[PDB]
């Protein structure tokens, strides 16, 4: 019913990449048709991903445009799923206004190193039903409800003077972390929304909680290696978490963090998960960037790289040397790259298909083999952007299936570049600059 | 009255019920098969199932791109938000271009919340607050229409004070809000000196107490700007907010994940519901290759809103590679993905429509004889230039006494405002002299 | 002598934009859903970091759980400005003396058969030699930064 | 500085003179409402 | 006698763009002559402006240099008059460290269209004659005009105010009833004795003023950007104003003029120079031009057909097709000997110089043979040699002595070609 | 256990006492002139004579020159700083070119300085202000000392304390059954908490209670700790501690590395030369590798020439991999290495070179005994042979693939059909750029 804030994309049928047991891809599944080659290089890597033995391995996908590379890395993201980081940038992304083109790479490298630890907790939670205190120091008594039980603490004299601080009253909903100490306000009681009928600036209604009054165990925690980095850049710099605002960690931190991170493994109090930095269109990052990730890929705790690009032989940026795929001969050979390949018309009608399934289209096998030659003729991506333009015909016609007509309405009103190009020429001189 | 402006006789697409397009109608003429295009894309946008399509609107200076752009605006409605952006406004001097991007991306995307308005105004009769401390106040409240009692929580009663009220003071609360108004003192009152440094008001002639039922508008921008850097909390009245100057900053991936996250959770409360919108930007040709490029990424995400594009350049440069051309000055790479319509050059006759439309709009009474010689010099100019010399002509019709256009009214204006093309004439032949 | 003095006439603002003018307050309803919506609110604090349903599972804030920081404390910080702030920070100078000896001198042997962070385990500033509570502590490198 | 002719703008305006509240004041003048505190009484305290 | 700031410069006698009433302009008015076409269409332009009904519009002015095309600008700027919002920018001014390209020019249009209201006061004017008080407190004064008197008690707080601001019996005051405010105004004549003085107030004590008031759409913007965003209307650290507060304010304006609380004061941006905006800058004028709150924009040029900035293309003017569209071009042309010789005939009005007609005579060749400005130069020189000299009229070889004092650029050109190797870098 | 990296092997230089090099020893193999140079350079590094003497190690991609880089760094061990850095470096938002460099050049001196701790502590029993028998003339009463009587889990004894004590035990809010502590060298005090002991004595306190301290009342040790100049030159250009505007407001803004003025330098330079000649502190002259240089621009080397000449430089080691390149911030300028020639004439160069089909093998055996895997001969004598044919690189990229690859197929090593599979699977460098170039109109 209701439209979630996510809904249908680009590489939204792809669930995970397609893979029998022995990492043999299946003709058709997970929402992916053919390019098998690249599908078993796909299924190696993410095995070496799932161990993380050896660190600072990087990838390259290369091959021509609409062959099923970002494709690939966004079906290897679901298969490899959470619970390991895995983080994607455009390349354009780093040329920041307030830290270099080599700090925008080094978080994004500390940012796909996860750290897992383990911490013992109490903790209360409850609605408060009285407090009470009286003066022969201070001695007192609160009660706490929750819907299972009702109790009572014989309070000492700071937590009395921090109830009046924090000034709760009967109907409050309460936290508490005993070893610690401090109080916390979630909320008041749905069942007193009516004590008063002009309620303060911001006063927000919860359930009453349940189960157990003072609920004790183990939880587990996973936090980015970048985050500890970032606490330690200044005297608040968690707030930079969310702000972007911070400039240019000192590395004498982000040394000291390694080496902490080192001894914990060490005693066993935490664990390193390493993840994955997709870097989709990389052709565009530019000299000294590239010159950066030739020592990036050295650490001791780096990530695996994947990286794509649609380039040819062409000039890298910030230079006037033709290379392979825009980038440097000295990163191509600590590199190991996997070439998609063309599809095939059979291939065509299949990735159609599921793209059908995934908008919830019917369509006719003569609209379906129409559709297919114009998305072989013209590319891929075109035939893909016709169907949702063809089924809102069809939904204006009052019919309820696709039919050819359907098709070439659609393909009357929205030209590709090829049939654009050649109109342009055919007027050119009313056109602005060439 | 509201100023006429360049675009403000459009007022739709003007389609009837099957799509097609009508010759004219909704304040546009002529363009039927790049007009009816659009009406596909009013109903892709009101189905609200996908996310990041986009489109291109291609074709010579003065052919209608604009105009079209905007009549969307009007079919869609103000439900449903529509950001209009120059290509210019990406290089900013506080955050990186994609940044801009990123926040204008947002910004086309709605929260829709319902809540009653519910206000109480009047003289205060009473304050009495209600054990230890106060429990809650109770308030009265008079106008000329009868007397009421409130209950006030204590966050209230703080506002109250804060604003220096007293009793016989005439007041405004909001009950949602918690907004508290001072409006002067009760008239009655306005002899109890001669002269005090009050203002008095007479006792109000409404209701003490009013119910609405009112919509609400906000941004996933607005979630983002507002929750990233602290809040300042300032309603004036504390110089700390004098210090810190504001600037703009990266908003950091980690908060928007987050934002994502919680308005989810209200959307399945039925609290708020979605409106995926427009994101228009105009003049697209302006943007640089690693804009470009970022758009490869934004485009293909499962949560962007519709993207509409529109050029007017022929085979140009791209802007940022100092070598490369391409087509309407976009990258191939992007330019296979988004759907084109082509916008086409009008004739004589459609220009005489036009000219009539705009004379109308604006005000202006014009002959018959007049309007076919505006005709002509649109052939011999532009419609853009014609149609500026509707007003300039009435102008001097009016100082020499006349209603109405007439011919050697708009032949006078003529010879005295001259054209691009007219005046380039003059450049090639005093070539030495500027 | 003493410098020239010298005042403008004060900048006059009408009653009708000091009423009716300003974005802070005819925005106040619509401004208040902005903060409601706001992933600092306690409730949500709570819920995201204690009330998961995986196992492993990412949750936003678990760095709150390593430095000293309690979901109260955090959205006050948020939302209360600069004031906050600076007295955060005031008594954030008294503690890490507190830190330093416990750190530096009650090293030995792990609290737990070697499991667990503790709380304020995240807090490394201290350790570094030329700290200001080891630069107390030390009478001799107190001397190097003058 | 600003002038409004409105009793409310000119309390809001008379607060900014003094100094926004007890406590920012402090902060700045004092440099901590605990040190503005002791501050007061440091005259009995041979060691401050 | 005492000196203005405002003393005399380079367009200071225009006093206005002098035309009748059916907009015919005459030959020599105002201080401006010549130029018939393009004072006529300027006066049309004006008319524009001064009716209001449309917005986001723009006009060129163009043609060689020295032909009056800033002069009939600053004429119209003159014949408006104050109480119309009219700026003026040279296009290198935009080209900002602090502030982006395209929000200087978005901020430029905003100071150029006004928000105007009007309000009513109670007011207090008089003479003081007594003023009493007690060891609360409670007060009381006496008040004169020239036709009445009256005693008024006292309430708390202007007993604070009237003894903050040391009231003293035969001072003239006014008071801001509602605010508390004390303004002093002097002493009247007839105590000032035992400091300014002044007659008296005549009517009644306490009246009812209203009052009109017009603020910048900008200057709405900036008050609600920070704690005290006014400041920042002085201080120039107005950095990029987020444009959801912008969006804002245009829909409050909007509703402010439906329910006729507000009405809204349209005005003209004169960007001088234009030539050097970049293409970027070119490229949001062609879309912040259709705005309902755009202004007239009047833009002024002397270049050929010429690359315009930040790319390799040629266009005319120095500016793109894309926006000469947009606009419509009033062309100037260079002037005859009669012209060229009345306009020196102002200027030396306003310079307060006299000369001999055979001098007039000279000059004007001068001025032919040279182009205007530097004849024009040549008045205020030729004076003071002549005072020097202890003359009084101009004569002719006070103006010949001048010529061999002071160059020209062509014949400057000439003598520096025969020392080519002794300059620098040629 | 700790993740491999493409350099987990190299281990040292691996010599003879006579300075000749081992074919293979301490993980490398092969290019011995080049390990011999480098046994001088570790020699002229710990024999803290000199200033500023600077090697460039040149070569073709992949011959080992960042590997000998690393080796050294083993030879000298832990105790001495070695800092690396790349060119791209340089060119930060913050702060200027020459400024980075400098810094990097402060970073790779060390101080060693030692010095006593001595703190006392223990939960509070008792505090016993001790009268004297009679006043002193006028007075009521007069106190000599206070007595406080310290607990631990070794003991307790009493402390004997200055009367001006008392005002700071109630500025802190101490009381019986607290754990304090007392820094021998200041006098000064500081409360930890309530003893862990009284955790039970509510249900609720709003403290976190702390254990009972271990160990003597009174402790003291001697403590060896270690810093760069560069930490001298930072905690005195932006100082810690602040109880004022300056300070606070300081530590509220952004912080932003700044310009450290050559005055600070100097001042800091003057005071350590101090504590050195008075026996307190130990210099450790280290060792600058700025990797990449080539990527360094002009002003950058044209600034090295004044620092290499400084007195007080480290030692610095170069690398480059370029041919006849163009400088970087030149328009037309090609120089060998990419370096400007009046630079080159500064340093020692080393010169390191390609591998023979033989030394490949050996190194692609030492890498797979330490990435973890078993190879069968047959196997290697495959892998070994695609090295020849396309780059080291790539022939020991395939070892962690195929051994996934026979882990699947359920074989606890490599066999010859592993590594012919890895090979169909991805490309390298050689083989790619031909088929871009067959197909140069679709990409
Ligand atoms: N079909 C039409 N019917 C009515 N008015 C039209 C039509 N086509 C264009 N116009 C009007 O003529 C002008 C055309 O502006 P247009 O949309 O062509 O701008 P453009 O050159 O396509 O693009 P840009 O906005 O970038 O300059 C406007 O006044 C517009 O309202
Ligand atoms: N093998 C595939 N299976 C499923 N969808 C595919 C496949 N290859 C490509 N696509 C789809 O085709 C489109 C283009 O693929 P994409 O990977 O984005 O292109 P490119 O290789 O140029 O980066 C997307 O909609 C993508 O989901
Ligand atoms: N019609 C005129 N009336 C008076 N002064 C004029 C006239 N035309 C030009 N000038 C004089 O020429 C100068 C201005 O030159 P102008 O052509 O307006 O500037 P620009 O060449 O930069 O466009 C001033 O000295 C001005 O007085
Ligand atoms: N002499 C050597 N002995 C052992 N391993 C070596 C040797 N030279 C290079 N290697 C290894 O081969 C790879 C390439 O060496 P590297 O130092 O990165 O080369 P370069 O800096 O010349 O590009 C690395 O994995 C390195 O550890």
């Amino acid at each position: 019913d209701v439209t979630r804030i996510e809904r249908i994309g680009a590489h939204s049928h792809i669930r995970g990449l397609g893979l029998d047991d022995a990492l043999e891809p299946r003709q058709a599944s997970q929402g992916m048709v053919g390019q098998l080659a690249a599908r078993r290089a796909a299924g190696v890597v993410l095995e070496m991903i799932r161990e993380g033995k050896i660190a600072g391995r990087a990838v390259l996908i290369a091959g021509q445009p609409g062959t099923g590379k970002t494709a690939i890395a966004m079906g290897m993201a679901q298969a490899l799923g959470p619970d390991t980081p895995f983080t994607a940038i455009a390349g354009s992304e780093i040329f920041s206004l307030e830290m270099s083109k080599t700090e925008a790479l080094t978080q994004a490298f500390r940012r796909s190193i996860g750290v897992r630890i383990k911490e013992e907790t109490e903790i209360i939670e409850g609605e408060v039903v009285e407090i009470q205190i009286d003066r022969p120091s201070k001695v007192g008594k609160l009660t706490l409800k929750t819907t299972e039980m009702e109790t009572i603490y014989d309070l000492g004299t700071k937590m009395i003077e921090s109830l009046t601080k924090d000034k709760v009253q009967a109907g409050d909903v309460i936290t508490i972390d005993k070893a610690t100490g401090k109080i916390s306000k979630l909320g008041r009681s749905f069942t007193r929304a009516r004590d008063y009928d002009a309620m303060g600036s911001q006063t927000k209604f919860v359930q009453c909680p349940d189960g157990e009054l003072q609920k004790r165990k183990e939880v587990v925690h996973t936090v980015s290696l970048h985050e500890i980095d970032v606490i330690n850049s200044r005297t608040q710099g968690f707030l930079a978490l969310f702000s972007g605002d911070t400039g240019e960690i000192k590395s004498e931190v982000r040394e000291q963090i390694n080496a902490k991170v080192a001894e914990w493994r060490e005693e066993g109090k935490a664990e390193i998960i390493p993840g994955v930095l997709f870097i989709d269109e990389v052709h565009m990052l530019d000299i000294e960037s590239f010159s950066f990730l030739n020592r990036a890929l050295e650490s001791d705790m780096a990530p695996v790289l994947i990286m794509a690009t649609n380039r040819g032989i062409t000039r890298i940026r910030g230079t006037s040397y033709q290379s392979p795929h825009g980038i440097p001969i000295d990163l191509l050979d600590r590199l190991l790259i996997v070439s998609t390949t063309p599809y095939s018309e059979k291939d065509t009608k299949q990735i159609l298909r599921i793209r059908c399934e995934e908008e919830d289209v019917e369509m006719s096998e003569d609209a379906y083999t129409v559709l297919t030659r114009i998305g072989l003729e013209t590319s891929l991506r075109y035939a893909i952007q016709l169907i949702t333009a063809a089924s809102l015909v069809c939904r204006k016609r009052k019919g309820t299936e696709v039919q050819v007509d359907d098709i070439k309405r659609v393909y009357s009103l929205f030209l590709d570049e090829s049939r654009s190009t050649q109109y342009m020429k055919e007027y050119q001189d009313a056109f602005l600059f060439n | 009255t509201q100023r006429i402006a360049s675009h403000s006789h459009v007022k739709g697409l003007g389609l009837d019920e099957s799509g097609l397009a009508k010759q004219a109608a909704s304040g546009l003429v002529g363009q039927e098969n790049a007009r009816e295009a659009c009406g596909v894309i009013v109903e892709l946008i009101k189905s609200k199932k996908m996310a990041g399509r986009a489109v291109l609107l291609a074709g010579p200076p003065g052919t209608g791109k604009t105009a079209l752009a905007l009549a969307i605006a009007q079919e869609l409605g103000s439900k449903v938000p529509f950001c209009p952006m120059v290509g210019s406004e990406v290089y900013s001097t506080e955050i990186k271009k994609t940044e801009v991007l990123m926040e204008n991306f947002r910004r086309a995307i709605g929260l829709r919340i319902k809540e009653t308005k519910e206000v109480y105004e009047g003289e205060v009769t009473e304050l009495t607050p209600c054990g230890k401390t106060i429990s809650h106040v109770i308030i009265g409240l008079k106008t000329a229409k009868g007397t009421k009692q409130l209950k006030l929580d204590p966050s209230i009663f703080e506002s109250l004070q804060k604003e220096r009220v007293e009793a016989g003071d005439v007041i405004y609360i909001e009950a949602n809000s918690g907004a508290v108004k001072r409006q002067g003192r009760c008239d009655t009152y306005a002899t109890e000196f001669d002269l005090e440094a009050e203002e008095y008001v007479p006792l109000p002639k409404g209701d003490v107490h009013k119910k609405k039922e009112i919509i609400q508008d906000v941004t996933l921008h607005d979630l983002d700007v507002a929750n990233a850097r602290p809040q300042g909390g300032q309603d004036i009245l504390s110089m700390m907010g004098q210090l810190m100057k504001p600037k703009k900053t990266e908003i950091t991936d980690k908060l928007r994940g987050e934002i994502n996250k919680v308005v989810n959770k209200y959307i399945d409360q039925g609290i708020a519901e979605l409106v995926p919108g427009v994101l228009f930007v105009d003049e697209v040709h302006m943007l640089d290759i690693e804009c470009f490029t970022y758009l490869h990424r934004a485009l293909e995400s499962s949560i962007a809103p519709i993207v509409i594009f529109a050029s007017n350049r022929g085979n140009c440069v791209i802007r940022g590679t100092e070598d490369i051309t391409s087509p309407h000055g976009i990258p191939l790479d992007l330019l296979d993905r988004v759907m084109i319509i082509r916008t086409m050059l009008y004739t004589p006759q459609e220009m005489k429509q036009i000219i009539k439309i705009r004379a109308q709009t604006e005000g202006i009474n014009i002959s018959e004889e007049a309007l076919n010689h505006l005709g002509e010099i649109g052939t011999k100019t532009t419609l853009r230039y014609s149609v500026q010399l509707l007003t300039p002509a009435n102008l001097l019709a009016k100082i020499n006494g006349k209603d109405s256009i007439e011919k050697e009214h708009v032949e006078e204006i003529s010879e005295l405002f001259y054209d691009a093309k007219s005046s380039a004439k003059i450049l090639a032949d005093q070539q030495d002299k500027y | 002598w003493s410098p020239f003095h010298i005042s403008l006439k004060p900048y006059h603002i009408s009653k009708f934009i000091y009423r009716h003018g300003q974005i802070r307050v005819f925005n106040h309803s619509r401004d208040r859903w902005l903060r409601v919506l706001s992933p600092f609110a306690p409730d949500y604090i709570q819920r995201s970091l204690f009330h998961r349903k995986g196992i492993n599972e990412e949750s936003c804030f678990s760095f709150l759980r390593f430095i000293d920081i309690s979901p109260a404390e955090m959205a006050n910080l948020m939302l209360q400005g600069l004031l906050a702030r600076w007295l955060a920070l005031f008594l954030s100078l008294k503690a890490s003396y507190r830190l330093h000896q416990l750190r530096s001198w009650g090293a030995p042997e792990g609290e737990s058969h070697q499991r667990y962070l503790r709380n304020k385990d995240f807090l490394l500033g201290v350790n570094f030699p030329l700290s200001f509570p080891n630069l107390c502590s030390c009478p001799l490198l107190k001397s190097l930064v003058f | 500085d600003s002038y409004c002719n409105d009793r409310s703008a000119e309390y809001e305006r008379r607060v900014l003179k003094e100094g926004g509240s007890l406590a920012a004041k402090q902060c700045l003048l004092n440099g901590a409402p605990e040190l503005a505190a002791d501050w007061l009484n440091r005259r009995s305290q041979f060691f401050p």
